[PDB]
DNA sequence: CAAAATTTTCGGAAGGCATGCTCTGTGGC
DNA sequence: TATTTTTTTGCCTTCCGAAAATTTTG
RNA sequence: GCCACAGAGCA
């Protein structure tokens, strides 16, 4: 019953606007070891409808095909991951400095799934095409039209991709967590009194 | 049995629920000799008998192999061979096949070959999926078998199914008097008079296992009425 | 061929009942005991049985 | 208890629920009326009242029961709305407006016979001893039956052997819309299908309309880690390579191309599809954004139940079980009837103010509530009809139900008192045997073994037990939040790949997540239970063949109140019992201590409960408060029941409500069509507990 | 009963731990039940027979069933002595609840007293459980003629 | 490299033993470096064991990390009462007892430790800045397994 | 066959092409596995249960008889266990059955 | 001999049908 | 006007494309 | 009065 150890745990970074994306094919583990890391190319995301788009070039010179995807697919070279940031409550990215526990606020989590926009782009030209030759007050739109309708207009935001920063988000979040120190107010039975 | 029991009865009803045919056995004192017969009469699927089914693909040719064991039907004692699940694949009008795509490999192996955008894979799934369903032996229409051995120590086969014809055809069972409770059957099979015989003793026994000691002449006014 | 046990253990609560002044229970899974009943008709010089 | 849940009172609770709670609801769903001719034109209803001015400080008067029974009228209080609309330039809300009158139920809340002595019960001529819970209706007094159905908001697996098809359907039911929606097999194929789509869709085609793009997530929720599971399913994989739909806008497509849903507006194909997933294919969940993986999770459970039940014929649902039924009430028809009845009431208010405002001298908004009277009454006859014929046909819903209303029957006291508590079962035209009209032993202590009719209707109409509780609607979402406060994994944070390599959580029949301890989740959920935290008739039961976690909290399941054993000891002393009779300590105060609790069928299943106290082994968990609960009000007459035979038990309970005896305190003042009555009635000498909780010895 | 009982339960371990043999026709469970049901008809015949045979002269049950003016053997059996197993479709009691009849009993329980078996008479009245059970089989009867 | 690009056969389990493989199964998802209750006990001491080590295993590495799912209202803590959302500095500590299980101590309240579902897909942290100038998505690491906290009843 | 693209995690179909060579090919993605030389092959291993020996058991306390078994080429074994069974109709010959006492291969003669 | 007309087979949908008599009461045009 | 559930089960024949099988032309 | 609906009686 007596402790022998305890880890400070702190939080820090209410503005950090912290996202964590999940990629629905690529695996954590292969054989026994952690994967690589899939090398980012393009990155996208729509503020308001919080739609985010990554492209990841995939490898030519193996198991490509190249007459199909340049015939109909007008030669795509890279595959792309879109998802939708979900609002989860209580979840928190942490790491290890000196042996203390920081936690960072998530603020959405993205399900990355795999797009296929050259098929449809395909199709809708197939259909216009073939529409063309030969043919033969309203904004009442609310709930997942319209949601689905302003995400369609919208116009996406191209982002700067970048690696090798966690040094100075590790600096500032240590900085900012270090210097204040909180002491308690409620019981232990009056947080069993509300919401437990 | 029951009311239910007469309600299928005294209608020409072309299925009826639980039909049993009782074939008496030549070899009426050997276990030996009854579980033969019965593995004779016994459908016995493809799933029975074979180790494994697969779908290979090969650079320019795909086929299914399926490997047999040949020592489950000596255990069994089918009388079977490779040349009769290679006819009996090749008479399974419903997967599409035909004997010049079904070769032999070695003693145990049998390859259906699969010939030609997407056609073939989607035929070589159809076709593993259901071949392991096909019948290499036994009648088509029997659900089961069972050796009974009554009180008098004699043992009869009696089994579930609708081939009367073919149970009394079968080597090792008597023919003149293997009988069905299915009425319909024994009029396809023996004659009108054979199935006025068997309306009055179904209704009879019917009648008789409840105790309600009904007259039989009104049976056999009812069995002459219907036919 | 009905087999109703409870009339007749109805009639003999309702007997000692009545001679002994008090309204009986025939509660389900429990209720008045038959050899206190029988107890009472014998003490009012009845049969036990009814 | 029966002292404040009692046995005619579920009809009391059900009625003051809808009339407190349940109109608001309704309401709420349909608040806005917004005319086409001009734009700027509102009418919102903000608040629902019966029987009561928000200006008047007490209720308004109504004529008691006993004139409206002798003088043919309805015993009614007016429904009054709070109704803010555009008039002119400016809004202007006005309270107390006068839309119908809701036929009140005696001895409840907005009746004059609340709580009120027998002095006042004499004043009144009105009996002490009557259970009420029936409508004076053109002075017919009638009593809105308890009705059988299926489980709604749940997954039922059903499988035809001699057909060779199996399918899961669900009831989705909500205050917004209410659908069915089917999960079916056909030549060894999984298909969606519902009234609105024309034809049945591929499972993967649905799933791929949805969060879902893969295949491989299909399978893996679908099946998992279980290589015949994948065998079974394997063939649905590739439809979506035969009908080469390959996106979610694809997906959409092709399902929004074979709806027959007529809508005011026109909309795009893949819009109509997108409304189709959203709002058609399951209505009780609803999506307000892009993201689609609690719809999505939700059907591949449903198609997981069906590759289950196709791999073994046994882990289909039993659909004769108590818990996959639930108890429709007074208050859920009347709520599921003024809905259809204001949603008229609406549109033909909306359609007279919309030929109004076509005329361009009315530059005036005319003060539109003033055309409300010719529609009011349109209510008012369409709620007392609906009472007065029985005949419930709403065809908004394709409801057309017969025989929900029954007179109350006169002929004795106990006959009156055992019409209420009666069961309609659903099927009434099911000739078959142990289907409906047998006894489960699911019914224990929860509906009466003994009392049904001989007859055509034997097994089917039935009886509830003396110590039942039928639950009322709570909300969810508190429930909810405690859930993901537990420890229970969030939906839409967890892996497609691991969700059946752990527990996983059910709130009202959706999958709200995983849970990695299942057991400590359920302790812990019966501890804030038994606390006080949550709501008493919140149901937790882990299903370990399922592998879930299910918690119901939506109303219409049947309760039943049992003594907790810890440790192999009863949690009910001699002390709480002494103090019981003395006058302090309560039943509700039994539950707030955490001794006693209500267990539902399905919680029943979970646990094992014994009926003495001689029995308990340290395995038990739960104690019988009282065995003969298991007979109801009529079978509580009879005398020794368990010294007899069943057949008589159940005859008995036939002709008890055919004795001529005494029926009320005030029958000389009363004027029935038919009314016997003893001269010389007495009580019996052998009585039963039964019998003195109901007063049956009162008027025997 | 107690030998009946114990016999039945040597039978329901054997079957648990798996070396229970199977009839000619049927499988585990199916030759399980018919065994077991076997030894509840043969002990219901047994204690029916020493009831009978103990009885005195002169009672009226006896000399109804002796008559044939009402009732018969069986009845007096169940009035007197142990009622019997309830038989449901042809079988005993079916599992209402998830592996059991009821929740007092425990799961995965084929005991006798589990599964229909009326140890007590009409005159010693009936068990809660016993008493389900008797209605069940009641309720199947009354339907029939219905 | 090229072994990734094979084709993705899944993990497929007899019906017979996929309730006695899920042990190996949860085991094998992560790096190698009443009968019910004393199995989720023997399970939880294990998750705690495995939490302090995979919490001492990755100190002071970059480009780790590891999310924790808290409870979504912290207790109040009087301002320098505070949000939930405005919660900052150090708000309570992990203790190790000797027994080797794990307790999170909240200002005044102790909460039991988790090592919650299991992930075979990747996880990645993304900070986010959106900004006229110039907007910037930024990847400081990999999610590296995850950790439950709940509040004791 | 049950094989998913690597790619994007959809199923993998086996397209002939044009040159008539086999491959799995991904409909949703530009990707292909060629498998010339390479036997890909996905094995369906059927359920086997215990049978009992119909004719195991009968071959204890018997004559014995002077009748060589087919497999001459790998043994010379003449001393053989017999016996007589009826499992036709009793107006055709009695079958019999012989097992060999050192290579076993039990055969049925007529 | 293989195209092509012709005959037979085989499923799925569509109607038809399901104890007797008897007695009240209520509701709506 | 156009959101929107079922409320028995089993058996039976007739019709009618569709498909398999057989005959018949060229 | 017509029409359905609802309950009830006897095996
Ligand atoms: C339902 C069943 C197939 C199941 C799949 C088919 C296949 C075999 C069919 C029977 C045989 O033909 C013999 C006989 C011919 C008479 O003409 C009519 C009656 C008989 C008894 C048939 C009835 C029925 O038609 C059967 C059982
Ligand atoms: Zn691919
Ligand atoms: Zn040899």
């Amino acid at each position: 019953d007596p402790v022998i150890e305890e880890f400070p745990l702190k939080i820090s970074g209410e503005e950090e606007s912290l996202h964590v994306f999940q990629y629905a094919n690529r695996p954590r583990l292969v054989g026994r070891k952690p994967a690589e890391h899939p090398f980012i190319s393009a990155a996208r995301y729509k503020p308001k409808s919080h739609l985010w788009e990554i492209d990841i070039p995939l490898d030519e010179q193996a198991f490509y095909n190249k007459d199909k995807a340049e015939s109909e697919w007008n030669g795509v070279n890279v595959q792309t991951l879109k998802g939708v940031g979900v609002e989860n409550n209580g979840q928190y990215a942490a790491f290890v400095k000196d042996m203390q526990v920081y936690l960072v606020p998530i603020e959405r989590v993205a399900q990355l799934k795999p797009f296929f926009k050259y098929i449809d782009d395909a199709n809708v030209t197939r259909k216009q095409e073939d529409a063309r030759r030969n043919p033969n007050s309203q904004n009442r739109l609310t709930g997942s039209l319209l949601a689905h309708k302003v995400a369609d207009e919208e116009a996406n935001i191209e982002l700067t991709w970048a690696e090798g920063t966690f040094e100075q988000f590790k600096d500032t979040i240590v900085k900012e967590a270090e210097d204040k120190t909180l002491v308690a107010l409620e019981k232990q039975e009056d947080y069993i009194d509300n919401l437990v | 049995l029951g009311v239910p029991r007469i309600k299928e009865i005294i209608n020409a009803s072309k299925v009826i629920s639980t039909p049993i045919i009782n074939a008496v056995l030549v070899n009426d004192n050997d276990e030996r000799a009854a579980r033969v017969v019965k593995g004779r009469v016994e459908k016995t699927l493809l799933s029975d008998v074979a180790f494994y089914v697969q779908d290979v693909y090969k650079d320019n040719l795909s086929f299914i192999q399926v490997r047999i064991d040949l020592g489950t039907i000596d255990k069994l004692q089918l009388e079977l061979t490779i040349e009769d699940i290679a006819v009996a694949i090749t008479r399974a009008s419903k997967l599409k096949i035909q004997a010049s795509d079904v070769n032999i490999i070695g003693k145990d192996r049998i390859a259906i070959n699969v010939f030609p955008e997407n056609d073939v894979f989607y035929r070589m799934q159809q076709l593993r999926r259901a071949l392991p369903d096909v019948v290499v032996k036994g009648l088509p229409d029997i659900s089961r078998a069972v050796i009974n051995i009554r009180d008098d120590g004699k043992r009869e086969l009696l089994v579930e199914g609708y081939g009367l014809r073919d149970v009394m055809c079968t080597d090792g069972v008597i023919g003149s008097r293997t009988t069905t409770n299915h009425v319909l059957e024994v009029f396809s099979v023996l004659g009108i008079e054979a199935a006025r015989y068997s309306i009055i003793r179904e209704i009879n026994y019917t009648m008789s296992n409840h105790g309600m000691s009904v007259d039989p002449r009104h049976i056999q006014l009812l069995g002459d009425v219907m036919t | 061929s009905r087999m109703t046990v409870g009339k007749m253990i109805e009639l003999i609560s309702g007997k000692a009942g009545v001679l002994n002044g008090t309204l009986e229970y025939g509660t389900c899974f429990g209720g008045s005991k038959l050899e206190d009943m029988s107890k009472i008709l014998v003490d009012q010089g009845f049969n036990y049985s009814g | 208890f029966l002292k404040v849940k009692g046995l005619v009172k579920q009809h009391l609770d059900s009625f003051n629920y809808f009339v407190d709670t349940d109109l608001k609801k309704i309401i709420k769903a349909n608040q806005l009326i917004l005319s086409d001719v001009d734009p700027e034109f509102y009418l919102k209803y903000v608040d629902i009242r019966v029987g009561k001015k928000s200006s008047s400080s007490t209720k308004d008067y109504l004529t008691p029961p006993h004139e409206c029974r002798l003088r043919d009228m309805t015993y009614s209080a007016p429904i009054y709305v709070d109704i803010e609309y555009t008039r002119g330039r400016n809004i202007i809300m006005h309270k107390d407006v006068e839309i119908g009158r809701m036929p009140i139920m005696l001895r409840s809340n907005k009746c004059i016979l609340y709580d009120a002595d027998e002095s006042k019960m004499a004043k009144l001529n009105e009996c002490p001893l009557d259970p009420g819970g029936y409508f004076i209706v053109n002075g017919t007094e009638k009593v809105i039956l308890v009705q059988e159905q299926l489980s709604k908001n749940r997954i039922i697996v059903e499988a035809d052997e001699k057909k060779g098809i199996v399918q899961a359907s669900v009831t989705s039911s909500t205050h917004e819309r209410k659908s069915k929606t089917y999960v079916i097999t056909k030549n060894g194929k999984i298909y969606l299908k519902h009234n609105s789509i024309a034809e049945e869709i591929p499972i993967a085609i649905v799933l791929k309309a949805c969060g879902i793009l893969s295949d491989l997530e299909i399978m893996q929720l679908v099946c998992g880690n279980d290589s015949s599971y994948q065998d079974i399913f394997a063939v649905n994989l590739e439809e979506s390579s035969k009908l080469d739909i390959y996106t979610q806008q694809q997906a959409l497509e092709y399902i929004g191309a074979k709806v027959k849903t007529m809508r005011r507006q026109k909309l795009t194909i893949l819009q109509e599809g997108i409304e189709a997933i959203a709002t058609t294919v399951i209505a009780h969940l609803t999506v307000e954004a892009l993201d689609f993986r609690e719809k999505a999770l939700y059907i591949a459970m449903m198609t997981r139940r069906v590759v289950m039940a196709m791999y073994n014929p046994k882990m289909i649902d039993d659909r004769d079980y108590v818990g996959n039924k639930r108890l429709e009430l007074a208050g859920q028809l009347i709520s599921l009837l003024f809905e259809d009845l204001f949603k008229k009431f609406n549109n033909d208010f909306k359609l007279s103010i919309d030929k109004v405002l076509k005329k361009p001298n009315r530059a005036m908004e005319y003060d539109a509530l003033l055309s409300i009277n010719v529609h009011s009454n349109n209510i008012t006859s369409g709620l007392n009809r609906a009472i007065s014929t029985g005949n419930w046909s709403l065809k908004r819903f394709k409801m057309e139900r017969a025989g929900v209303t029954h007179v109350l029957s006169r002929l004795s006291y106990i006959s009156a008192l055992g019409m209420m508590t009666r069961i309609s079962s659903q099927f009434e035209k099911s000739r078959k045997v142990s289907g409906p009209r047998a006894l489960q032993p699911s019914q224990f202590g929860m509906l009466c073994t003994a009392d049904t009719p001989e007859g055509e209707a034997c097994g089917l109409v039935k009886n509830l037990a003396l110590m039942t509780h039928i639950t009322t609607d709570d909300e969810e979402e508190p429930i909810k939040k405690l859930c993901y406060v537990l420890g229970v994994e969030d939906i839409t944070l967890i892996d497609s790949a691991s969700l059946h390599l752990n527990y996983g959580v059910y709130l009202n029949g959706t999958l709200i997540g995983s849970i990695r301890f299942p057991t400590k989740f359920v302790t812990q959920f019966r501890h804030l239970r038994r606390t006080g935290k949550v709501s008493e008739f919140i149901s937790i039961y882990s299903n370990s063949h399922q592998m879930a976690v299910h918690i119901a909290t939506d109303g219409g399941r049947i309760c039943r109140p049992l003594i907790i054993v810890s440790d192999g000891q009863s949690r009910v002393k001699d002390i709480h019992l002494r103090k019981l009779l003395d006058g302090e300590l309560d039943f509700d105060d039994f539950l707030k201590l955490g001794l006693v609790e209500y267990l539902d069928v399905n919680e029943e299943n979970d646990s094992y409960i014994a009926l003495y106290e001689k029995d308990i082994v340290p395995s038990m968990t739960h104690l019988e408060i009282e065995p003969f609960t298991i007979l109801g009000a009529v079978a509580g007459l009879i005398p020794y029941p368990h010294h007899n035979q069943s057949p008589r038990n159940t005859y008995q309970c036939a002709m008890g409500k055919q004795a001529i005896g005494a029926i009320a305190y005030n029958q000389f003042k009363r004027i029935d069509t038919l009314l016997y009555l003893m001269t010389y009635p007495q009580q019996p000498m052998v009585k039963t507990k039964t019998i003195e909780l109901i007063d049956y010895d009162k008027l025997p | 009963v107690e030998i009946a009982y114990h016999k039945c339960d040597e039978l329901i371990t054997l079957f648990n731990k798996g070396e229970l043999e199977t009839q000619p026709g049927c499988n585990e469970e199916q030759t399980l039940e018919a065994k077991i049901g076997g030894l509840l008809s043969k002990v219901r015949e047994e204690v029916g027979d020493v009831c009978i045979n103990e009885l005195d002269n002169w009672n009226a049950p006896l000399i109804m069933a002796t008559c044939g003016s009402k009732g018969s053997t069986l009845n007096v059996s169940q009035m007197v002595a142990v009622v019997g197993q309830q038989i449901i479709s042809g079988n005993r009691v079916p599992d209402g609840f998830q592996d059991r009849s009821l929740p007092h009993f425990p799961k995965n329980s084929k005991t006798p007293q589990s599964k229909g078996f009326v140890r007590n008479s009409f005159f010693s009245g009936l068990s809660p459980p016993e008493f389900l059970f008797h209605a069940i089989s009641g309720r199947e009867g009354l339907v029939d003629t219905a | 490299r090229i072994e990734q690009l094979f084709p993705v056969r899944p993990v497929r389990v007899r019906h017979e033993d996929v309730e006695t493989v899920k042990r190996e199964i949860q085991e094998a998802l992560s790096e190698k470096p009443g009968k019910e209750a004393a199995a989720e006990l023997e399970l939880l001491n294990a998750d705690h064991q495995h939490i302090l080590r995979k919490l001492k295993k990755m100190n002071n590495k970059p480009e780790r990390f590891m999310v924790f799912q808290l409870p979504t209202r912290l207790p109040a803590f009087e301002r320098p009462a505070l949000s939930t959302r405005e919660l900052a500095g150090k708000v309570g500590s992990i203790r190790v007892h000797k027994s080797g299980k794990l307790s999170v101590k909240i200002g005044n309240v102790v909460m039991d430790i988790g090592k919650g579902a299991e992930t075979t897909f990747l996880q990645d942290v993304i900070a986010l800045s959106i900004a006229d100038d110039a907007s910037s998505a930024e990847l400081l690491g990999r999610v590296d397994g995850k950790i439950v906290v709940t509040p004791q009843i | 066959m049950l094989s998913f693209c690597p790619s994007c995690n959809n199923m993998l179909l086996i397209t002939s092409g044009d040159s008539g060579v086999y491959t799995l090919a991904c409909r949703s993605c530009p990707y292909e596995f060629p498998i010339e030389g390479i036997e890909i092959y996905d094995r369906k291993k059927l359920p086997r249960k215990e049978v009992d020996d119909v004719l195991g058991g009968g071959w204890d306390n018997v004559d014995q008889t002077k009748t060589q078994c087919p497999n001459y080429d790998t043994c010379g074994g003449e001393s053989a266990y017999f016996f007589q069974l009826q499992i036709r109709s009793a107006d055709e010959p009695m079958t019999t059955f012989y097992k060999c006492v050192n290579c076993g291969h039990r055969w049925k003669e007529n």
